[PDB]
DNA sequence: ACGCGGCATTCAAGGACT
DNA sequence: GATAAATACAGACCTAAGTCCTTGAATGCCGCGT
DNA sequence: CTGTATTTAT
């Protein structure tokens, strides 16, 4: 078809404050500010798609009215992070003139911050102060670490936590109701479970489920969508006898076609980040995932290797 | 040319949506996303010959037509994968209009788990500014390169290894193309060789193909197949298994060397034939199981950083023979 | 003095006859000569034989050695100068000065050479060990195709670390080192050349047989214990042992006494202060280990242990770049043995 | 759990948590102890009132306890203290916390009560552009004056005195230090963690001394071509703006100079090509006073500083002085703001006083009363991340409690690894110089200290391998959580415990370039005797360098000065020179060192062969 | 025709890589 | 005024490696004015 | 940790 529809995420996406669910205490902060005015120079931190880009696009547009097209400067910092941008564009944005209404002041959106590079972060800092009486600077970024302690000095750390099940769930069934999708409650649940706290996944793997087979059930969001690979990698990690362990990695990794640097990756992020087990376990564990790791980069990647790492692990655990 | 002089691997690449096997899942879940119109970023991630890339391009070809090579912006991220490819090319690729018809833009990347990390990062905000008249479509054989924003805004496809029926399928189909003809035996051989790789397949045809003496009236038996292909039959894979399990030290070392020396088979592959069987075994204790794999691993590594052929078959003999010792 | 008496041909050499006879072999037809690496133990004559069989080869001439400097750049900007000996039917690279760029030096030099050009000229690659697997990588074609042009002939001490294709693609000279009988025979012409006044010959065995087959050594030690003696060497002259050994026999007996932490603080303090002055850790770890097998106090198994650890940390030396990081597992695991 | 008590009933006690506590953990003891005016100091001393321990406590801590006599209570102690003690805390010492918390919120008052005149003032003058509602609490209460800056006195004295006899030392050419010393440095550098009000402070003291203020971003302007000639045409020119600005009254003389407040040194351009390097020529020749500011002093590309500059070190101020000054914002902006809570207020800042006024801006939007209930959630959604440095990286991967098995909980594998990754190039190095220099508490039943320490240094090589796998042609950087285990964590955890002494620096950095600079005299010195010796570098140090000693440095032991032919003699055999010669006798080791022969030898000798040879 | 004047392009140094 | 509390803070910074990225300096060609 | 520096307290 010559023509596409919009999709979901983007066509659902929050145009007031309200229709955000999660993070119920910096929303309300959020929509406070921008009833009353004098928006603080912020940084938003989190997760992919739980929601930061549109609080921040819709705090800009209910603080300056129709006045967005001029008092928002978007500039994707990912894009444009050089010292040549602080310099030239962000400076004259600043310096220019522009009548407000009292409270509120121009806004500057940076999404992507953590990409900027050393010297236009510095730069930052002096612009940052010098025009703060007009303009007022904005940082989304999925990592704070890499913005420059200053520069999260001269700003609100604001910053957000994976979404609840709950939320997701009133988010999908406000979208289902609006839109008229065929439903059952595993399906949604099983959507939900996938998506692990990211909306625009739980959202795009509706959209995905729906158009493909017309029927929000457990069974087709399944197929539609593979259950995540830690959560295999887990298991097979955590199996009582090294038979079991094998058959699980014959089975859902190795024939369903997962390759064995993405195998020894995921269990290495598992076993750092498993709990249950005691650390000095864990610490040998990883140790003979890295060396499975080291075999694989040199250039053995076979079942034989991950078939032997996993006898390592489960001879550490038998004593 | 004329599409005849080129290797069957890309001879017999598929030009339709419907010239795709295996990945039947995937081929109506796509098809009925561009009938209905609603396309969204898709991520197709797999192992290396699943045909990934001939299922986008199939797409190309259905979505735009024979014209597909100029509405589409098919980059290989391997050669390009620069910042400045996403800030000029991909962008004002996404911005501008079509030169051609009227429709939406379709941007392949091929290979994008090569794209430097600053080159997804920019292209996470290219991808959601411009999603009403671009769609962006990732492949990459390994997902743990890919940087996980890039994996929050592309729909996931998991390309699965290519089944039997498949293979059995698309061998029909070149076997009929050309003029030959495959034993169910060979047929076997090739397909357990294959490991769901199209490629290899193709490969090992063609090779069997230009081994036949005279193409026209023989057949390609098994023993072709292993000949070309130069794995081991699985004859002498059980023979030099039950040579070193249940025989003398001095018959052992005989009959692999026997075993190597006839058929030309390397031990390596010897070492994987030899796992695969063992491995179906039911073992009576743990601890053999765990010696035998740690042994054969450590074998097989220092065979892949070379050395004495003799001593490493000799090591091989002796683990498995004290792997089986521990059965007792 | 070692340099002031060493054979400048072939038929002046007097150990190894088998060896003399092969290298006259090789020289008869010059024109069919594989490329050579010449192996054996460190000291035995190895670089004196090539250059004799490069004078039966050349003319008496191949002894006139000049050094030129060739300034090369890295993959970066910098820099980087080699002191390349050259003769005027040889040249000598000797690519252990220079760090992991050896590939270029390798690359760049010998395709130079042969886009040069008795139609060949010998390169005689002195430290074959320190060239890097990339090096040898880059070097494995260039034997094949300026064949014609450039003959290379390998100085080498042990051949583990040469790759296969490498020795594969050329010839392999075996060089064992010289007895106690002609050691103690060279030194007696020595002794008896530079005017050393002995007592009695047996003088000669002990050094000779404190050299472990060295002649280098021998000549050195020598010369060493004829300037504390004044010239006239004595039954009862102390042989001399060179710094490092003192220093390393000292740290064997620290570790055999000692095995506490306490007592790693001052041997990774030797370790620090013998890798300062230009000494190699694998001929540390060798010394420290056959040293520590000679104490006569620890059992076998304390042995069995120690060398067992030797090789274990030998290998991870050969697979690191900090080498103290190596050397102080080693001894530390050693004074868990003990 | 904890019985609820009538407010401010521990104030005046000195608690100080050492026991480990199974009912609730360090933070939350401490907050619930603050929570009634209780001070909580991290060290045992005469002063301390109480000292709470459960259990598991610190052994030579207790004996620190039983040395001072200080009481001791338990959980349940603490339980029944809580509900025992009366309001306010009476006693003595409880009195003068009551005097202490009267007269800073008598002092809050006051400030809120002439800020409000300064208000009603201006709105008599406007009466008679921006509005104060619109600028941000950073900069409407931004200090007008020296006497309001909280923290670093003496570092504002000096700077003062400093900038005030500028001008004395000026007329003594610098030469003369004076009487405080800052009288021969031209240019002074402020330098300390951001926020704590350098800026201000350098123009507040601008300001006052009537000198004219010109401040250039030193990360805007970094390359040399735009930083030399305006600061150039700068630091020997007066002001127009100081000139036209009442030159007629002469009360300020000061007036035509320039003082050049350079922000943000620590942006500028390294290298030589960069301007920090050049900014350190610039400095030492000006006619202006120069105030260079930076956050991160001890950096490498600000080596050329020290010696040019008057450094300054600004600390993080304490929060009783910033106590006041929150009291008086929260007075003002009619938000209730509790004295308790400042301290951690500032702790989770970390004495930025900025972030912490911005703090008290965002979240009193919604909550209009900052309390004891809300800190916590407060403090762990504005804690500050800052990497630690790789001293404190190393003090903290090898301590005892962070292994433990209830250590493990609150710090977790991966914080761990994040720890390394704070500093990937020298905690290797530092956890390797410094993980056999500790007491170990985690040892195994039936495994001693040499035990730890040689499993440890096996995982030390393991690490060496995977680094140097990751930083070598292949560059397989996808190993770098595996090589921050083995280097880092799993050695740290084989021997975690109690250090024993002080951390020290990794040694290898200098023995490393020490045996680079004895490689290339080696270098040298082979290349020189290449013709006479046929040996490679290591074999001439390993043989021939023993010999040489003997037929060079010897028969100046022995024979004297008429030996200097015979040694001319050789050196010239084998093209040595004297630097030749000083090398070799520089590279024996042990029994063989020649650093106090050569001293011996009488200086007539060496001087005759320096002469003879030249 | 002949000489500067910005502006595009090429070169070189520093930093980072989970 | 000296000596204790009470605490913030500094101890130090390397050489290679491959490839991408950025920033400033040095370089080139091409348009306008006289 | 050890050693040095600065501010409030005795
Ligand atoms: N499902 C399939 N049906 C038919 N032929 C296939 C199929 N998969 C692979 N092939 C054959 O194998 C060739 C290679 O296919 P590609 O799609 O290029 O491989 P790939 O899946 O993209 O894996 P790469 O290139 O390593 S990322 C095609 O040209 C076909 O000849
Ligand atoms: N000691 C202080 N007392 C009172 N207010 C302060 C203090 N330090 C900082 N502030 C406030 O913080 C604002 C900014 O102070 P600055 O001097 O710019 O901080 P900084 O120390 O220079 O750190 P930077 O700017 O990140 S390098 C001032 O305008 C004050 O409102
Ligand atoms: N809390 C939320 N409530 C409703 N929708 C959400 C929320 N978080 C994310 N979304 C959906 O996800 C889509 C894109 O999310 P986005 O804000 O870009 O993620 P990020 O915060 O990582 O930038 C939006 O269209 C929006 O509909
Ligand atoms: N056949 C020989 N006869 C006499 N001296 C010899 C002989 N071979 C070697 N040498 C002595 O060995 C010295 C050089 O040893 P060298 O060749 O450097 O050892 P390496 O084999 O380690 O290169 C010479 O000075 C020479 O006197
Ligand atoms: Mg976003
Ligand atoms: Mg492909
Ligand atoms: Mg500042």
């Amino acid at each position: 078809t010559l023509s596409l529809q919009l999709p979901w995420v983007e066509k659902y996406r929050p145009q007031v404050l309200s229709d955000i669910v999660g993070n119920k205490e910096t929303i309300d902060r959020l929509q406070q500010i921008a009833k009353d005015g004098n928006m603080p120079h912020m940084i938003i931190s989190g997760m992919p798609g739980i929601g930061k880009t549109t609080s921040v696009h819709c705090l800009a547009h209910e603080l300056l009215g129709r006045s967005y097209a001029d008092g928002v400067l978007e500039l994707n910092a990912s894009d444009d992070r050089g010292i040549d941008v602080v310099r030239n564009q962000i400076k004259h944005f600043a310096q220019k003139k522009l009548h407000l209404p009292p409270g509120k002041h121009k806004i500057v959106i940076l999404d992507e911050a953590d990409s900027m590079t050393a010297g236009a972060q510095q730069a930052l800092r002096r612009t940052m102060e010098l025009y703060s009486n007009s303009t007022r600077f904005a940082f989304a970024c999925n990592q704070s670490n890499k913005i420059i302690e200053p520069l999260q000095s001269r700003c609100a750390i604001l910053r957000y936590s994976k979404l609840s099940d709950e939320d997701v769930l009133k988010r999908l069934l406000q979208i289902i109701k609006l839109e008229d999708v065929k439903y059952t409650n595993d399906g949604l649940e099983a959507i939900i479970f996938t998506a692990e706290g990211d909306m625009r996944q739980a959202i795009n793997n509706l959209q995905s489920t729906v158009a493909g087979h017309g029927l929000v059930n457990a069974d087709n969001v399944f197929k539609i969508v593979d259950s995540p690979h830690p959560l295999i990698v887990k298991k097979m990690l955590l199996a009582s006898n090294l038979e079991d362990s094998i058959q699980i990695l014959r089975t859902d990794l190795w024939k369903k076609g997962y390759s064995s640097i993405d195998i020894v990756t995921t269990s290495f992020r598992v076993t750092k980040n498993l709990a249950q087990v005691k650390e000095s376990v864990r610490l040998e564990m990883i140790k003979e995932i890295g060396l499975t790791h080291m075999r694989i980069l040199e250039g053995v990647g076979t079942y034989l290797q991950l078939a032997s790492m996993l006898a390592k692990i489960h001879k550490l655990n038998n004593k | 040319r004329s599409k005849e002089n080129l290797p069957w691997v890309e001879k017999y690449r598929p030009e339709t949506l419907d010239e795709v096997y295996g990945q039947n899942e995937v081929i109506t879940t796509v098809r009925k996303f561009v009938d209905e119109g609603k396309l969204p970023h898709l991520l197709f991630y797999g192992p290396p010959g699943t045909g990934k890339t001939s299922t986008i391009v199939a797409l190309a070809r259905e979505i735009y037509g024979k014209n597909y090579s100029n509405m589409v912006l098919e980059l290989n991220a391997s050669d390009d994968r620069g910042i400045d490819v996403v800030r000029n090319q991909i962008k004002d690729f996404a911005s501008t209009r079509q030169i051609f018809s009227k429709g939406f833009k379709l941007i392949i990347l091929d290979e994008a788990d090569a794209m430097t990390n600053a080159a997804q990062n920019a292209l996470r905000r290219v991808i959601e500014r411009y999603t009403k008249n671009t769609r962006f479509c990732v492949l990459a054989n390994y997902a743990h390169k890919l940087t996980p924003a890039l994996l929050s805004r592309c729909t996931r496809f998991r390309f699965q290894p290519l089944p039997q029926e498949a293979i059995e399928r698309r061998i029909a189909n070149v076997l009929v193309h050309e003029k030959l003809k495959l034993s169910p035996n060979a047929e076997k051989a090739l397909i357990e060789l294959s490991n769901g790789d199209m490629r290899r397949v193709l490969n090992v045809l063609q090779s069997c193909k230009a081994t036949l003496d005279n193409p026209d009236e023989d057949e390609i038996s098994d023993d072709v197949i292993y000949e070309c292909c130069g794995a081991p039959r699985p004859s002498d894979l059980k023979a030099v298994l039950k040579s070193i399990l249940e025989d003398d030290w001095g018959t052992a070392h005989y009959t692999l060397n026997k075993v190597r020396s006839a058929k030309g088979l390397a031990l390596i592959d010897l070492i994987e034939g030899i796992v695969k069987i063992l491995e179906d075994y039911e073992l009576q204790n743990e601890e053999t199981r765990v010696h035998l794999l740690t042994k054969l691993a450590d074998i097989e590594y220092s065979i892949s950083k070379g050395g004495n052929d003799q001593i490493q078959g000799s090591a091989v003999i002796g683990a498995i023979k004290a792997s089986f010792e521990n059965e007792t | 003095w070692v340099d002031k008496y060493r054979p400048k041909s072939l038929n002046a050499l007097s150990h190894n006859e088998e060896l003399t006879n092969f290298l006259k072999s090789l020289s008869d037809q010059p024109r069919d000569l594989p490329h050579l690496l010449l192996y054996g133990p460190n000291g035995t004559g190895k670089k004196t034989r090539c250059m004799a069989l490069l004078e039966s080869i050349f003319g008496p001439g191949v002894y006139r050695l000049k050094i030129d400097v060739r300034q090369f750049v890295t993959a970066s900007n910098r820099k980087l100068e080699l002191n390349v000996v050259s003769s005027p039917y040889h040249l000598e690279i000797t690519p252990s000065d220079m760090g992991n760029n050896d590939r270029i030096v390798i690359q760049e030099l010998l395709k130079e050479v042969a886009q040069m050009e008795h139609r060949y000229k010998c390169v005689i690659i002195n430290e074959a060990n320190s060239l890097t697997k990339d090096a040898q990588a880059a070097l494995r074609r260039t034997m094949e195709k300026y064949s014609k042009n450039i003959r290379l002939i390998m100085v080498c001490d042990s051949m583990s670390p040469i790759i296969a294709p490498i020795k594969s693609r050329c010839l392999l000279i075996r060089c064992p080192a010289p007895s106690d009988s002609e050691i103690s025979t060279i030194l007696s012409d020595v002794v008896t050349n530079e005017r050393i006044q002995l007592e009695t010959k047996d003088i000669l065995k002990r050094i000779a047989q404190a050299s472990n087959g060295n002649l280098r050594v021998s000549l050195l030690m020598l010369e060493s214990m004829a300037l504390n003696n004044e010239l006239a060497l004595k039954s009862s002259s102390p042989i001399i042992k060179p710094d490092w050994i003192i220093v390393i026999h000292k740290l064997t007996r620290k570790i055999v006494k000692e095995r506490s932490v306490n007592s790693l603080i001052e041997c990774r303090a030797v370790l620090y202060d013998l890798l300062a002055h230009c000494i190699p850790a694998n001929i540390i770890l060798k010394e420290l280990t056959f040293s520590l097998l000679d104490v006569e106090t620890l059992n076998t198994t304390n042995k069995s242990s120690i060398i067992e650890y030797s090789s274990v940390f030998d290998e991870r030396l050969s697979l690191g770049n900090k080498a103290i990081f190596h050397l102080e597992g080693f001894i530390a695991k050693v004074m868990c043995c003990l | 759990s904890f019985p609820e008590g009538k407010p401010n009933c521990l104030l005046g006690l000195t608690i100080v948590f050492t026991g480990v506590l199974p009912t609730l953990e360090r933070g939350a003891s401490e907050a619930l102890a603050k929570r009634y005016g209780a001070r909580v100091t991290k060290s045992i001393s005469s002063k301390t009132s109480v000292v709470v321990l459960g259990d598991e406590a610190g052994p030579k801590k207790l004996e620190k306890i039983k040395q001072l006599k200080i009481k001791a209570i338990d959980e349940e102690g603490f339980k029944q203290l809580i509900a025992g003690m009366p309001a306010e805390g009476d006693g003595e010492a409880a009195e003068k916390a009551r005097r202490k918390l009267e007269e800073q919120h008598n002092i809050a008052t006051k400030e809120a009560e002439l800020l409000v005149k300064k208000e009603e003032e201006r709105s008599k003058k406007l009466a008679a552009v921006v509005r104060e509602e619109d600028k941000l609490w950073t900069v409407k209460y931004a200090p007008t004056n020296l006497q309001q800056v909280c923290g670093n006195k003496g570092s504002v004295m000096k700077l003062k005195n400093w900038l005030a006899n500028w001008e004395n030392s000026k007329k003594n050419s610098f030469k003369h230090a004076g009487k405080d010393g800052s009288g021969v440095f031209r240019a002074a550098m402020l330098y300390g963690p951001p926020g704590i009000g350098k800026t201000t402070a350098a123009h507040l003291v601008a300001q006052e001394l009537g000198y004219d203020i010109l401040e250039q971003n030193a990360s805007d302007v970094r390359s040399k071509t735009l930083l030399n000639a305006g600061v150039k045409n700068a630091l020997d020119n007066m002001s127009v703006v100081g000139y036209f600005k009442h030159n007629e009254e002469a009360q300020n003389l000061n007036g035509k100079h320039f003082v050049i407040i350079m922000d943000e040194v620590d942006g500028m351009s390294g290298g030589d090509r960069g301007g920090v390097g050049q900014l350190a020529q610039f400095c030492r020749k000006t006619s202006t006073p120069l105030i260079l500011i930076c956050n991160e002093r001890n950096l490498p590309k600000m080596r050329p500083f020290d010696r040019v500059c008057l450094d300054i070190q600004f600390r993080r101020p304490d929060a009783n002085s910033i106590k006041s000054r929150l009291m008086t914002i929260a007075i003002r902006e009619k938000f209730k703001l509790d004295p308790n809570v400042i301290d951690r207020l500032i702790q989770t800042t970390r004495g930025d006083i900025r972030q912490v006024i911005n703090l008290l801006s965002t979240i009193s939007t919604t909550t209009k009363t900052i309390n004891h209930e809300n800190i916590n959630e407060i403090s762990k959604a504005w804690e500050k991340n800052i990497a630690l440095k790789p001293f404190d990286i190393a003090h903290k991967m090898l301590d005892g409690q962070i292994y433990s098995d209830i250590g493990s909980r609150n710090f977790t594998l991966n914080d761990k690894i994040a720890l390394y990754f704070d500093d990937f190039d020298f905690t290797p190095l530092m956890i390797q110089e410094n993980y056999l220099s500790t007491r170990p508490s985690v040892l195994k039943p039936g495994q001693s200290h040499l035990e730890a320490v040689a499993e440890a240094a096996n995982c030390i090589s393991l690490g060496d391998i995977v680094e140097k796998k990751i930083r070598s042609s292949e560059q397989l950087w996808s190993l770098l959580p595996l090589h921050a285990v083995l280097s880092s964590v799993y050695p740290a955890s084989k021997v975690a415990g109690h250090m024993a002494g002080r951390i020290n620096f990794t040694a290898w950095l200098g023995q490393n370039s020490k045996s680079a600079k004895y490689y290339r005299l080696l270098q040298e010195i082979h290349y020189h005797t290449r013709l006479g010796t046929s040996t490679d570098k290591i074999g001439l140090r390993l043989d021939y360098l023993p010999t040489f000693r003997k037929r060079l440095l010897d028969p100046f032991l022995k024979q004297g000065a008429d030996a200097i032919s015979s040694v001319i003699e050789v050196m010239d055999d084998y093209y040595l020179t004297k630097e030749d010669w000083d090398s070799i006798m520089e590279f024996f080791v042990g029994p063989d060192v020649t650093t106090a022969i050569i001293k011996k030898i009488p200086a007539t000798v060496k001087s005759g062969f320096t002469r003879k040879y030249n």
